[PDB]
């Protein structure tokens, strides 16, 4: 389902994103709370506040993940398995909140790299996060 | 909620029907067997590492009685589903920490279980006017969020 | 993924509902168009109508796809395949409408076999469904 | 929809400098491109076949065009979106046989393509009013529904 063009789109984006990885999925986790609120249930130990240590700590082991998703596109469920484990075991967030922040992080993406999202850019960008989530959801029942 | 008067009708009558505790526990126990993931709510209320576990859990079913009963007082103001779960919305929120997708969740495991008690009597028509119904609840009680 | 007690739970329950497949089908589609009025946006050539016979022939159908799912659990994707194509190419249907159907058929079951449909048969149910709908739009992009 | 008077602000000075035409052309081009099924309702516009045939397509990039200079007109409205498209919303069920996800979809694109076209003058804030805007204006068009 993620086509030969589709990966080569995912990483050449995400070498444009390059050392920001970080900062850019801490700013989509942000974007997240401001306009999804429901998604902020998932995390009232955290001060979700702008800069907050918590949610900067968070954008970074997300980016990781990413980061290794983008690294083993021909076997996600491989390179996602312990994550798999902890999102369908414990941390159990609903299927619906995937797509939330799969949509900020391509508002974040687009915002920082505008001539570099082109419309098919954005296509393969889009199917990669949602095959992310179903990955990381494959566990859940 | 926009409910015709023959609706109305059909959502009171079948109500009377229900059996909040037998149901009430069933509605709650089904959420959690048939999605996993919406136990991580009621944790501390016993093992719920397994469906059987789950069903047979005294804090789940009395958990599922008492939220068909609020279900229940819902019906007794159609007209204003906003007003009535206003607290319960915030509570929801601020003190429990609830994604409010389970609540959608919740309304469609219910019309499969009035489904399943009722047979017949729960027509197409009859389950249109209860998913508007479940759909009313639901948005009411997301509507406080923030 | 449907585990071994899930395809049990499945072929049982199709295995007692045996020619009943079209009549409960075809009611499940009304129950859909009635409960849920956006899937009728689809079918605007249809007679929608209460009892439509239009309805009940789709359903035969569609009850003729399912029993072919049913005997084919280890191999969705090749049972389904002809319809994923036309799915995915010609009707295109919004894959959020696929869960709307799910759900009457998940109602019309439990309607007519509500000692067979136990919290665990219904889990089982809803994942075969969920898998139904997976391939039927696994080629939408 | 709730806006606060920072966010209408907010809302109403973004748009000032939206170019309709060429962002209205980018939003309905991404929807066809990203979520390819949406082109079962521009079957008629000529060559789709291709990310790029989309991209040079004349009828959908005025049809964008048209599309945006009424989302600007219900930003006029933002008390009563279900009023300004209530005309709109009965034409797009009734006329054009339009799944309202649609909407969704395409609201989802708009903020994306706001986001690229301002960088980071769109910043979280404004992207969550804008939010709050394309889910009320996807609302008030799926209202009519029937
Ligand atoms: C809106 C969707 C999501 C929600 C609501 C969510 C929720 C959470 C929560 C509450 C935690 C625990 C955080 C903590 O207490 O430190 C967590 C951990 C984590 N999740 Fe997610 N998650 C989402 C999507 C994702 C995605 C797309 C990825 C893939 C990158 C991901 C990967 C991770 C990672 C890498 C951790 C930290 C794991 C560890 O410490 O071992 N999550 N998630
Ligand atoms: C849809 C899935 C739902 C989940 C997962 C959920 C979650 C919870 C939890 C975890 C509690 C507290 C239990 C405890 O810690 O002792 C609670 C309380 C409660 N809920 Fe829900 N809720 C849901 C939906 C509903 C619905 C639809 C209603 C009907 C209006 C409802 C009405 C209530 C009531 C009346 C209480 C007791 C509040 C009090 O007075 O302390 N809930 N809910
Ligand atoms: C997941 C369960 C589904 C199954 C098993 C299924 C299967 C089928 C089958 C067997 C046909 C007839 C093919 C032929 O012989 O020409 C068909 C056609 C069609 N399907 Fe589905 N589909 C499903 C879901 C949906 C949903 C949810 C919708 C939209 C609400 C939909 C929309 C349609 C439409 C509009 C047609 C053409 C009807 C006509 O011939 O006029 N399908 N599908
Ligand atoms: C997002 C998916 C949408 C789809 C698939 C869609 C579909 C269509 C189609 C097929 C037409 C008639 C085709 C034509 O003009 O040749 C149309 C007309 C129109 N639509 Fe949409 N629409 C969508 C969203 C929107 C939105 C968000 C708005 C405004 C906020 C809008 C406003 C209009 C207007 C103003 C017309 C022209 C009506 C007329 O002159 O009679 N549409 N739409």
């Amino acid at each position: 389902v993620l086509s030969d063009n589709d990966k080569t789109n995912v990483k050449a984006t995400w070498s444009k994103v390059g050392d920001h990885a970080s900062d850019y999925v801490a700013e989509a986790l942000e974007r997240m709370f401001f306009s999804f609120p429901t998604t902020k249930t998932y995390f009232p130990h955290f001060d979700l506040s702008h800069g907050s240590g918590q949610v900067k700590g968070h954008g970074k082991k997300v980016g990781e993940a990413l980061t290794q998703a983008v690294g083993h596109l021909d076997d996600l469920p491989s390179a996602l398995s312990a994550l798999s484990d902890l999102h369908a075991h414990k941390l159990r967030v609903d299927p619906v909140n995937f797509k939330l922040l799969s949509h900020c992080l391509l508002v974040t993406l687009s915002s920082h790299q505008p001539t570099e999202f082109t419309p098919e850019v954005h296509a393969s960008l889009d199917k990669f996060l949602s095959n992310v989530s179903t990955v990381l959801t494959s566990k859940y029942r | 909620v926009n409910l015709t008067a023959a609706e109305k009708t059909q959502v009171a009558n079948l109500w009377g029907k229900v059996n909040v505790k037998e149901l009430g526990g069933e509605a709650l126990s089904r959420l959690l067997v048939v999605y996993p993931w919406t136990r991580r709510f009621f944790e501390h209320f016993g093992d719920l590492s397994t469906a059987d576990a789950v069903l047979h859990n005294a804090k789940v079913l009395a958990h599922g009685e008492k939220v068909l009963t609020s279900f229940g007082e819902g019906l007794k103001h159609l007209d204003n589903l906003k007003g009535t779960f206003s607290d319960l919305s915030e509570l929801h929120c601020d003190k429990l920490h609830v994604d409010p997708q389970n609540f959608r969740l919740l309304g469609n495991v219910l019309v499969i279980v009035l489904a399943r008690h009722f047979g017949k009597e729960f027509t197409p028509d009859v389950q249109a006017a209860y998913e508007k119904v479940v759909a009313g609840v639901a948005n009411a009680l997301a509507h406080k969020y923030h």
